[PDB]
RNA sequence: GACCCCAGAAAAGGUGUUGGUUGAUAUAGACAGCAGGACGGUGGCCAUGGAAGUCGGAAUCCGCUAAGGAGUGUGUAACA
C-alpha cells in the first residue's frame, strides 16, 4: 500500500503544481493537528495547503523540471519542517489572513517558552481546593470572596528556557493566554520568483 | 518532603530499572538481557515495582 | 517563613471550604499573622511568642499605642521587604541599588532569634553575653553558668514566655 | 499415581494393543481427537502446519491430552473457536505395563496394564492445525507452545497440501475446477477417469 | 572474519597538542596535560596533518572483539581533549527528605564529609582522586561541583560520593536519601 | 460574562432522575438551581434524547435553557423506533455541520458510517444525493 | 576442553561468537537516535456505582488529512 500511497502523492502533487501557479512555502511550527484543521476550513474557499517528506517534494519536482522550468528555483529551499499552499488571491491578503488566524496554544510541559509570561494580582475563580498548585509554586495566596486570590504579580516563566510540568497545569487552570504560534511564511513563489 | 524534581532523579537511581526474573539483578531501564552469567543473560525481564 | 505559610494557608483553606462564607454569623473566621490569631514557638521548650508580642518592642523601640502596634503588625508579616542599611521598608522586592532585600518577618522577627539560637549553639560566649544584655533579658543563679541548649531553653524562656 | 514418563519413554517392547489377550486395560487419558470448527468446508482452511517428530519414542495419552488443549486453547484465543480445526494424529494403541512392588521380588514379574502410549516414528505427524492463509503465525505459535508437553525434539512444518488433503496446495484449485476432486466435508473426493460414464453424466451436468 | 581494516579519525583543535610515544597519548591544552596508554589493545595510532591535526586509529585484520576497540580508544581521547580545553563538572544534588545532609569540603576539595545523612551519627569521609577539585555551589542550597581535567577521575569521584550514602535495610524505593548525580557537564562552557 | 459561568454540561437523560443523578453534586457551581433548577431542566430534557442526552445549560439566574447537541448515537436511537435516507438526509443540516468536511455529502457520509452499531455498502458505493445535503 | 568399551548428564535458555536458511524495509531518504504532530463525529453501542481509547461483549466505520488505532502500554474512582 505504500507504493500507491506514494504514487497517489505523486500525482496529487503533481495536479496542484499544474492548476496553481501562485503557492506560498510555509514552515509548519510545533502546531497541532486542530491547528491544522482550522487553517483547511479558513481556506477552504480559496487556497488549498498541502504538507508531506521534503525528499518526496523534490523528487516529484526535478521529475516535472522539463515540462515545467522555472520551478528549479524552489529546489534549494524545501528545507526543514516547510509545505506549501496553492492561492489564487492576492498576497497581501492571503499572509494577513494567515498571521491573524493564530490559535491561542496552551503550554505544553518540558518544551521551550518563547513567550514571556507573567501573572497579575486578580482573583483567580478556582475554588480554594486548588491551592495545591499555587504551593507547589510557592506563590502566596489568600482566599478571598470564599475562592482563592493571588497576593501580588508573579513571573512565571522568562523567555527561551523549560517549562515545568507545574507550570504547565497551571496555566491550565488558570486559562491565561500563554505562548501561541502558527504556520509562518518562509518565501514566495510567484510564477517563478522569490521574495520574503 | 522532596520536591518533584528531586524526586525525578533519586528515582532515576532507585527505581527506574529492569530486574531479572531469573537472578533478580538491578538493571537500566533499557534492558533486553541481563548482564549477569548465573543467569545465562536470559531476556525475561519486569520492571521494578513501584510503591503507588 | 514559606513553612509557616503553607500551614497557614492549609488551614486557611480547610475552613473556608467546609465552613460557612464570610457573611455567615461567625463573620470572618480565616487565621492572620498579622491580625494576631495565629502564634509561634515551642510548648517543650516553654517558649512562645506572637507577632504582637515583637511590635510591642518595635513600637517601643521607635489608645495610642494600641493603634501603632495594631497597624505594624500589617508591615511585620507578610510579602513585604525590609532593607537593612537604608533603614525603612519597601513594596518592592528589588532596592533601586540592586540589593535583595529580606522580608520584614525573617529580617526583624527571625533575624534575632536566629542570632541568639546560633550564639548558645555555638559557645559563642561573648556573642551570648551582648545579645542578652541588648535585649534585656533577664536571668537568674543557677541559670547563668549553665550553658549549651539548657541556656538555649532557659533565655527564650525569660524572653517570649 | 503415575510413574514419570522416563520410564516408558523409548519403545522397547512390541507393539502390545489392548486385545483379547491384553484385557483390563483402563481408559485413554485422550478421548477428543478433533477440535475446533470440524465441519469445516475443504476450501475454508487451506493452511495446514504440523508437529512432526524427531525420535522414535513414546508418548504418553496424557501427554497427547496436554498438548492438545494446550495448542487448543492458544488457537481459541487467536483465531476464535470458528477459525481453526485440529486434529491429534496419534492414537494411544500400545499399553504399557506396572509390575507393583509394595509373592515378594522378581517372582512372577509379568506387570499389569498401566496405561496407554502411542509409538511415534521418525517423521511421523503428532498433531495438524488447518486455518485460513493469515492465521500461519498463530500456527506456528500454537504447534511450539504444545511441543513442551512432548518427552522428544518436535519439529513445526506448513506443509505444501491443501489443508487435511493429499493434494498439493498450488494444484488443488485447478484439479476442483476440472472435477477431478469433489469436496465432501472436510476433505475432498478424488474422481478417476475410470469407471461407469454414468457418473462422468452425473457431473458435468 | 577478519576484517582487513577498521580505522576511525579524529579532528584534534587548533589549540591542543597530541603527542604520541607509541601507544601513549599526551594530550596538551590549556586546562593542563593529560596521560593515557592504551597498550592493552594492539591498534596503530598515527597523527595525519599539520593545518587540520588528525589522529587515525587503525586496526588490521581484527575479529568482532577487537574492532569494538576503535572507537572506544577514538571516544577516549575526544574525552581526553575536551578536559583538557573545557574541563568537566559533575553536578551533583543532594536529596532528603527529614534530615538535611551537610557536606563540608576539605582540604583543597580533595576530602568530603557526608554528616547528617539520615540523621545518623557517622561521619562518611570520601576522598576524591587526584586532579578532582570539590566544591558547595552558591547558586543552588544542596549542591556540589566535581571539576577536573579527566572524566574517568570525575565520574569515578561523583560515583564514590553517590555510593556512599547508600541506605541499608529499608525500602529505597521509599528511602530516596542521598547524593546523585544530576547533570554532567564541563566548564567555559565552549 | 453572562452574569454566571454556568455552559458547564449534563449527562442525564430518559427518566426524570433529579437528585439521584449527578445533579446535586454538580448544584454548587451556580449555587441557585438545586432542586427547582434541575427538576425544570429535565422537564424539557425529557424529549429530544432519551438516551445519555449530552446536553448544556444557560442559567437564567433561577431557571435553565437547554441546549441539547446533536450527539450521533443520540439522534441515531432517538430517530429509530434499515435504511431511512430521507430522514438522515434531512437531519444533516441543523447538526454541528462542522465534521472537519469540505462537502455536506462528507457530512451523512460520516454518521452513515456511525450509525453502523451493515449500513455500510451505502458508503461504500455511495452515487445519489451527494450535493443534495447542500 | 581433551579420543571405542569408559567410567558422569537432560529438557530448556543466551543481544558470547561463528556459519547458514527464509523474509522484509531502503536516496520516492531504511534502521537507531534527537525534534514536532498524534486530530473531528465521538465521553462510538451494550454493559454500571464510574468506566471517556486502554475492567469487559460485540462491532473495526467515516471526513480532514502528511498521519493518527472509536486505541500499544503507564496512570485516575472516573477525568486529567
Ligand atoms: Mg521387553
Ligand atoms: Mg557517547
Ligand atoms: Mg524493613
Ligand atoms: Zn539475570
Amino acid at each position: 500500500d505504500r507504493a500507491t500511497w506514494k504514487s497517489n502523492y505523486f500525482l496529487k502533487i503533481i495536479q496542484l503544481l499544474d492548476d496553481y501557479p501562485k503557492c506560498f512555502i510555509v514552515g509548519a511550527d510545533n502546531v497541532g493537528s486542530k491547528q491544522m484543521q482550522q487553517i483547511r476550513m479558513s481556506l477552504r474557499g480559496k487556497a488549498v495547503v498541502l504538507m508531506g517528506k521534503n525528499t518526496m517534494m523534490r523528487k516529484a519536482i526535478r521529475g516535472h523540471l522539463e515540462n515545467n522550468p522555472a520551478l528549479e528555483k524552489l529546489l534549494p529551499h524545501i528545507r526543514g519542517n516547510v509545505g506549501f499552499v496553492f492561492t489564487k488571491e492576492d498576497l497581501t491578503e492571503i499572509r494577513d489572513m494567515l498571521l491573524a488566524n493564530k490559535v491561542p496554544a496552551a503550554a505544553r510541559a518540558g518544551a521551550i517558552a518563547p513567550c514571556e509570561v507573567t501573572v497579575p494580582a486578580q482573583n483567580t475563580g478556582l475554588g480554594p481546593e486548588k491551592t495545591s498548585f499555587f504551593q507547589a509554586l510557592g506563590i502566596t495566596t489568600k482566599i478571598s470572596r470564599g475562592t482563592i486570590e493571588i497576593l501580588s504579580d508573579v513571573q512565571l516563566i522568562k523567555t527561551g528556557d523549560k517549562v515545568g510540568a507545574s507550570e504547565a497545569t497551571l496555566l491550565n487552570m488558570l486559562n491565561i493566554s500563554p505562548f501561541s504560534f502558527g504556520l509562518v511564511i518562509q518565501q514566495v513563489f510567484d510564477n517563478g520568483s522569490i521574495y520574503n | 518532603i522532596i520536591e518533584p524534581s528531586l524526586r525525578q532523579l533519586a528515582q532515576k537511581y532507585n527505581c527506574d530499572k529492569m530486574i531479572c526474573r531469573k537472578c533478580y539483578a538491578r538493571l537500566h531501564p533499557r534492558a533486553v538481557n541481563c548482564r549477569k552469567k548465573k543467569c545465562g543473560h536470559t531476556n525475561n525481564l519486569r520492571p521494578k515495582k513501584k510503591v503507588k | 517563613y514559606q513553612t509557616f505559610q503553607r500551614i497557614v494557608e492549609n488551614v486557611n483553606v480547610i475552613i473556608s471550604t467546609y465552613g460557612e462564607g464570610e457573611s455567615g454569623p461567625m463573620g470572618n473566621i480565616m487565621i492572620d499573622p498579622v491580625l494576631g490569631t495565629v502564634g509561634f514557638g515551642s510548648g517543650l521548650h516553654g517558649w512562645a511568642f506572637t507577632l504582637k508580642q515583637f511590635a510591642e518592642m518595635y513600637v517601643a523601640k521607635f489608645a495610642e499605642r494600641a493603634k501603632k502596634v495594631e497597624d505594624m503588625m500589617k508591615k511585620l508579616w507578610g510579602d513585604r521587604y525590609f532593607d537593612p542599611a537604608n533603614g525603612k521598608f519597601s513594596k518592592s522586592a528589588t532596592s533601586p541599588e540592586g540589593k535583595k532585600l529580606p522580608r520584614t518577618f525573617c529580617q526583624l522577627i527571625l533575624d534575632p532569634i536566629f542570632k541568639v539560637f546560633d550564639a548558645i549553639m555555638n559557645f559563642k560566649k561573648e556573642e551570648t553575653a551582648k545579645l542578652i544584655e541588648k535585649l534585656d533579658i533577664k536571668l537568674d543563679s543557677e541559670d547563668k553558668d549553665k550553658e549549651g541548649k539548657p541556656l538555649l531553653k532557659a533565655v527564650m524562656r525569660r524572653w517570649l514566655p | 499415581g503415575r510413574r514419570p514418563a522416563r520410564c516408558y519413554r523409548y519403545c522397547k517392547n512390541k507393539p502390545y494393543p489392548k486385545s483379547r489377550f491384553c484385557r483390563g486395560v483402563p481408559d485413554a487419558k485422550i478421548r477428543i481427537f478433533d477440535l475446533g470448527r470440524k465441519k469445516a468446508k475443504v476450501d475454508e482452511f487451506p493452511l495446514g502446519g504440523h508437529m512432526v517428530s524427531d525420535e522414535y519414542e513414546q508418548l504418553s495419552s496424557e501427554a497427547l491430552e496436554a498438548a492438545r488443549i494446550c495448542a487448543n486453547k492458544y488457537m481459541v484465543k487467536s483465531c476464535g473457536r470458528d477459525g481453526f480445526h485440529m486434529r491429534v494424529r496419534l492414537h494411544p494403541f500400545h499399553v504399557i505395563r506396572i509390575n507393583k512392588m509394595l509373592q515378594t521380588g522378581m517372582r512372577g514379574a509379568f506387570g499389569k496394564p498401566q496405561g496407554t502410549v502411542a509409538r511415534v516414528h521418525i517423521g511421523q505427524v503428532i498433531m495438524s492445525i488447518r486455518t485460513k492463509l493469515q492465521n500461519e503465525e498463530h500456527v506456528i505459535e500454537a504447534l511450539r507452545r504444545a511441543k513442551f508437553k512432548f518427552p522428544g525434539r518436535q519439529k513445526i512444518h506448513i506443509s505444501k497440501k491443501w489443508g487435511f488433503t493429499k493434494f498439493n496446495a498450488d494444484e488443488f484449485e485447478d484439479m476442483v475446477a476440472k472435477k477431478c476432486l469433489i469436496p465432501d466435508g472436510c476433505g475432498v473426493k478424488y474422481v478417476p477417469s475410470h469407471g461407469p460414464l454414468d457418473k462422468w453424466r452425473v457431473l458435468h451436468s | 572474519m577478519k576484517t582487513i581494516l577498521s580505522n576511525q579519525t579524529v579532528d584534534i583543535p587548533e589549540n591542543v597538542d597530541i603527542t604520541l610515544k607509541g601507544r601513549t597519548v599526551i594530550v596538551k591544552g590549556p586546562r593542563g596535560t593529560l596521560r593515557r596508554d592504551f597498550n592493552h589493545i594492539n591498534v596503530e595510532l598515527s597523527l595525519l596533518g599539520k593545518k587540520k591535526k588528525r589522529l587515525r586509529v587503525d586496526k588490521w585484520w581484527g575479529n568482532r572483539k577487537e574492532l569494538a576497540t576503535v572507537r572506544t580508544i577514538c571516544s577516549h581521547v575526544q574525552n581526553m581533549i575536551k578536559g583538557v580545553t573545557l574541563g568537566f563538572r559533575y553536578k551533583m544534588r543532594s536529596v532528603y527528605a527529614h534530615f538535611p545532609i551537610n557536606v563540608v569540603i576539605q582540604e583543597n576539595g580533595s576530602l568530603v564529609e557526608i554528616r547528617n545523612f539520615l540523621g545518623e551519627k557517622y561521619i562518611r569521609r570520601v576522598r576524591m582522586r587526584p586532579g578532582v577539585a570539590c566544591s558547595v555551589s552558591q547558586a543552588q542550597k544542596d549542591e556540589l561541583i566535581l571539576e577536573g581535567n579527566d572524566i574517568e577521575l570525575v565520574s569515578n569521584s561523583a560515583a564514590l560520593i553517590q555510593q556512599a550514602t547508600t541506605v541499608k535495610n529499608k525500602d529505597i524505593r521509599k528511602f530516596l536519601d542521598g547524593i546523585y548525580v544530576s547533570e554532567k557537564g564541563t566548564v567555559q562552557q565552549a | 460574562p453572562n452574569e454566571i459561568k454556568v455552559v458547564y454540561l449534563r449527562c442525564t437523560g430518559g427518566e426524570v432522575g433529579a437528585t439521584s443523578a449527578l445533579a446535586p453534586k454538580i448544584g454548587p457551581l451556580g449555587l441557585s438551581p438545586k432542586k427547582v433548577g434541575d427538576d425544570i431542566a429535565k422537564a424539557t430534557g425529557d424529549w429530544k434524547g432519551l438516551r445519555i442526552t449530552v446536553k448544556l445549560t444557560i442559567q437564567n439566574r433561577q431557571a435553565q435553557i437547554e441546549v441539547v447537541p446533536s450527539a450521533s448515537a443520540l439522534i441515531i436511537k432517538a430517530l429509530k423506533e434499515i435504511t431511512f435516507d430521507e430522514i438522515v438526509n434531512i437531519a444533516r443540516q441543523m447538526r454541528h455541520r462542522s465534521l472537519a468536511r469540505e462537502l455536506s455529502g462528507t457530512i451523512k457520509e460520516i454518521l452513515g458510517t456511525a450509525q453502523s452499531v451493515h449500513p455500510h455498502d451505502i458508503i461504500d458505493d455511495i452515487n445519489s444525493g451527494a450535493v443534495e445535503c447542500p
